[PDB]
């Protein structure tokens, strides 16, 4: 009846799930009923959170699709607004507003989900701090944080990903510096293992972009600040930097290993994407830039390989042009290439974990969902392996 | 073997700390003297006075610590 | 953020007012003409009581979740929870 | 040909029961027994009568057109026709 | 009477046009087919009594407890004399009544000597008996105009030299054999009426004249003349009341510490042969044994305070009740629990629990505190579980290794 009693009960510890299910079910009633080749499916944007807020990463939800982390950077235009913003959006729901919002304190970078955790969302920050986000929680607040230990990541984190089965799964963030840190998926105040990627010259290698070959090897490709793509075992006698793959003219902006068996045998390959303006194909056992790709005008930032087709991938540019690429057909041109309105110099490309659709992490603001349906895995196992053999032979000059 | 050590840290931390807490419990167990313990009183009830019962208490802590 | 919820869900077109009533029938959430809509809030309070009696008397184990109503002129929903309730009125837009 | 749509609605996803009200709260067409068809549909007939009284009390020109209820164990749509009404019972999944 | 003919109106061509409008609504409504998203939705004690008397339970020390088969829900709270009442006669035995729920003693059975384990007397509820520290055994009779023992045992060579730790009944009124176990390696199977000269005074000594000091070794239920032997240093055995096995004939050793309580299996509900005898001792574990193990089949758990007693539940055949010197009651079953307790809590404050005896009526543990108050506890929910052969499976697999 009185304002005191209302602001009691509103700010009491009862209306939390009430407001949550209120917003959730009213947004659930937003889908209108009626009573009478690149998709360009749907743009995902919000001015309350994204305007001069470039994307930082993107990753689909392994478990429960139609959920992808829209991690961003926060411009200091409104410094009062939380630095670092990570959101999720939806496809099966079909609305305009994002699914969630998460205030942060530092520019969120490389935020993803947590495997074997249907509600835990980790995220690297520009402060070097690593946060966590929870669906069973009831805020925008990081549920946990990490200290700034002498061995922890003081430098900004650029690639945080869960590693391991559910009986033993770790989480590894990596600063720019080169230290990698193992984490516990329940507590967060203490580094489990915090070693450092060291090289004989320039010990603290300025890393970026980790990725893992599916099969959870303790080896992970690491994109250096200038080519020098080192990949390294996590321990053994090769705790730090172990092998050197180089011959790239610039800053590595994106990396990704091979996806699962589309048709062909696993094909232990990975790729780069750099400021050299060309994507280069690389295998795990060569110390050779195996096969370079097209010299698209401007930079090439991210790259992701389709989990379905064992030979098709995508990338972005400074022009806002998804220049996807299969390789069973082409050898020097993109297979399908579409653009975006204007020329937003894009920053993320994401094949969906579910396969046969793709999220383009648009740079300034929005997130545009794309899709394809004519690119599948016909049993071109050795036909693709043949193509790999054609590369392995034609590059020999 | 180093591979197993790089993956052994997982168990090793918790297991070593668990045995550490067990040894800490043994510490706190022997910090108090024997007559101020109730084991002395009920041993005294079972005709094990504070001298010939204290040996059972000390050897008991020895068994658990070993 | 409740006013942010008000703005974000009143920006959804068709909606003439987010007038959400509690278990007490008190206008804990009203944005429109309050002597007009408090009568209707008390009505739909009594008829949320009707719907919960309907659920818990026709079935022992069932729980009332949500209600869909098409009127003649508009499209009105009812969102009940276990402790408190919701009312909002929307047009075909 | 209501019977062919009936036959299509036999093995449709989630169909708990297929009935209809026939004589203004007194149903006859029943693929179920006496309570679940007739008594529950007469209860719901009085309940949509109370809801039409509600919306008629909001505006007597404003009658009701369509109803649907979702819950834990079932999702039931209710189509009020002219004299008789309609009840369709369905699973939520 | 609803209608003369239901079918004609519905069988028609124009009333079904209104039904065609309704099926048009149906076709309009069933086309959506969208379901709700989750977003991580997600969706035994009883405190029976307390025995505080102003003259016979003034913070005493319970020697041992005993549940009488005849006239159930009665226990002789054998309270050894504490320093609170030195002038009062030592080893105060008092019968109780769980059926009456009292805190005042029903009868007083006090004695001139420090009575240890004053148990009942089968078919003689009021003729309570008790072994003493002096080496003699005393038989009281509340209804004999003497609360002091009416049948005292002389301390000659016929009786025991060392203290009598466990007097216990064997057999009904026909063969009222009262075995009085002492710490001399000599026991005496007395009678429940005369308590002057021992009827069967066999000796649980080794081949040498050592003092095989027992530590209140209990008896198997049934009284099949086979009794488990637990001395002050392991010595887990099964000696017979007669024959050549009336001593240290058999041997199931490899145990450390005084077996405070060596209890066999309780009432068989759905278990095996019911002969597995566990050993509550000072080794901070209740090691399990059998008539064929000769090894600690399965060691239980304890970490603070000595296990002073063990008894198994007659209601649920696989679970028991063990103690410590702090208050924990790790009650659990072998068929369903490894070593974790099904129910366990430290008694009020921190009393060194000397005894735990399951009530003969069913699943009520007479949790004997360090104080002369038997705060009994009923487990309630832990009732007899059928197909309890997993108990035998657990015991066999642990008997293997």
């Amino acid at each position: 009846l009185t304002e005191e009693e209302k602001q009691q009960i509103l700010h009491s510890e009862e209306f939390l799930s009430f407001f949550d299910h209120s917003t959730r079910i009213v947004e659930r009633a937003l889908s209108e009923q009626i009573n009478i080749k690149l998709s360009l499916n749907r743009q995902f944007f919000d001015e309350r959170w994204s305007k001069h807020r470039v994307v930082s990463c993107l990753d689909w939800s392994s478990q429960y699709p139609e959920l992808l982390v829209a991690s961003y950077n926060n411009n200091e235009d409104a410094p009062h607004e939380p630095d670092g913003v990570a959101l999720v959006w939806n496809m099966k729901y079909k609305k305009t507003t994002p699914e969630y919002v998460f205030h942060c304190q530092s520019a969120v970078m490389s935020a993803t989900f947590a495997k074997f955790h249907p509600n835990l969302v980790v995220g690297g920050t520009y402060s070097g701090q690593i946060v966590l986000w929870d669906n069973r929680s009831n805020k925008r607040t990081p549920v946990q944080r990490t200290p700034l230990s002498a061995a922890a990541h003081t430098h900004p984190v650029y690639c945080v990903n869960v590693v391991g089965t559910q009986n033993a799964h770790n989480l590894i963030s990596i600063s720019t510096d080169g230290k990698i840190c193992s984490w516990s998926l329940d507590m967060l105040s203490h580094p489990q293992d915090s070693m450092e990627l060291v090289h004989k010259q320039s010990k603290a290698v300025a890393v970026t972009s980790m990725s893992f070959p599916v099969g959870d090897v303790n080896n992970f490709v690491v994109g250096s600040e200038e080519g020098s793509v080192y990949t390294a075992c996590r321990h053994g006698s090769k705790a730090g930097i172990s092998e050197m793959f180089e011959g790239h003219q610039g800053p590595i902006t994106g990396i990704h290993c091979h996806a699962a068996v589309g048709a062909v045998d696993f094909s232990h390959l990975f790729v780069t994407s750099s400021f050299d303006w060309t994507v280069k194909l690389w295998s795990t056992k060569n110390n050779k830039p195996l096969y370079s790709f097209e010299d698209n005008a401007g930079y090439v930032y991210d790259v992701m390989w389709s989990p379905t087709h064992p030979a098709l991938f995508a990338c972005v540019d400074g022009m806002g042009r998804l220049d996807l690429w299969n390789l069973n057909n082409d050898t020097e041109v993109p297979t399908a290439s579409i653009s975006v309105e204007g020329n937003p110099a894009l920053n993320r490309v994401r094949w969906t974990h579910s396969g046969r659709e793709i999220a383009v992490g648009d740079s300034e603001g929005q997130i545009v969902i794309y899709d394809v349906g004519e690119q599948i895995a016909v049993p071109r196992n050795d036909e693709w392996a043949r193509f790999g053999r054609t590369l392995a032979e034609i590059n020999a000059n | 073997r180093p591979h197993i050590r790089g993956a052994i840290r997982e168990y090793q931390t918790q297991l070593i700390q668990r045995v550490k807490d067990d040894i800490e419990s043994l510490h706190d167990k022997f910090k108090v003297q024997y007559p101020q313990s109730q084991a002395c009183k009920m041993s005294h009830v079972r005709d094990l006075p504070p001298v010939s019962g204290s040996i059972i208490w000390a050897k008991q802590i020895d068994r658990q610590l070993t | 953020e409740v006013e942010e919820t008000l703005k974000r869900l009143q920006s959804q077109k068709g909606v003439q007012g987010i007038i959400v009533v509690n278990t007490e029938g008190i206008p804990i959430k009203s944005t429109m003409d309050n002597p007009t809509t408090t009568q209707y809030a008390s009505l739909m309070h009594s008829f949320i009581l009707k719907a919960r009696s309907t659920v818990r008397d026709i079935d022992p184990q069932n729980d009332l979740t949500f209600l869909r109503i098409r009127s003649k002129k508009n499209e009105i929903m009812v969102a009940p929870d276990k402790d408190y309730f919701l009312i909002v009125i929307q047009n075909p837009t």
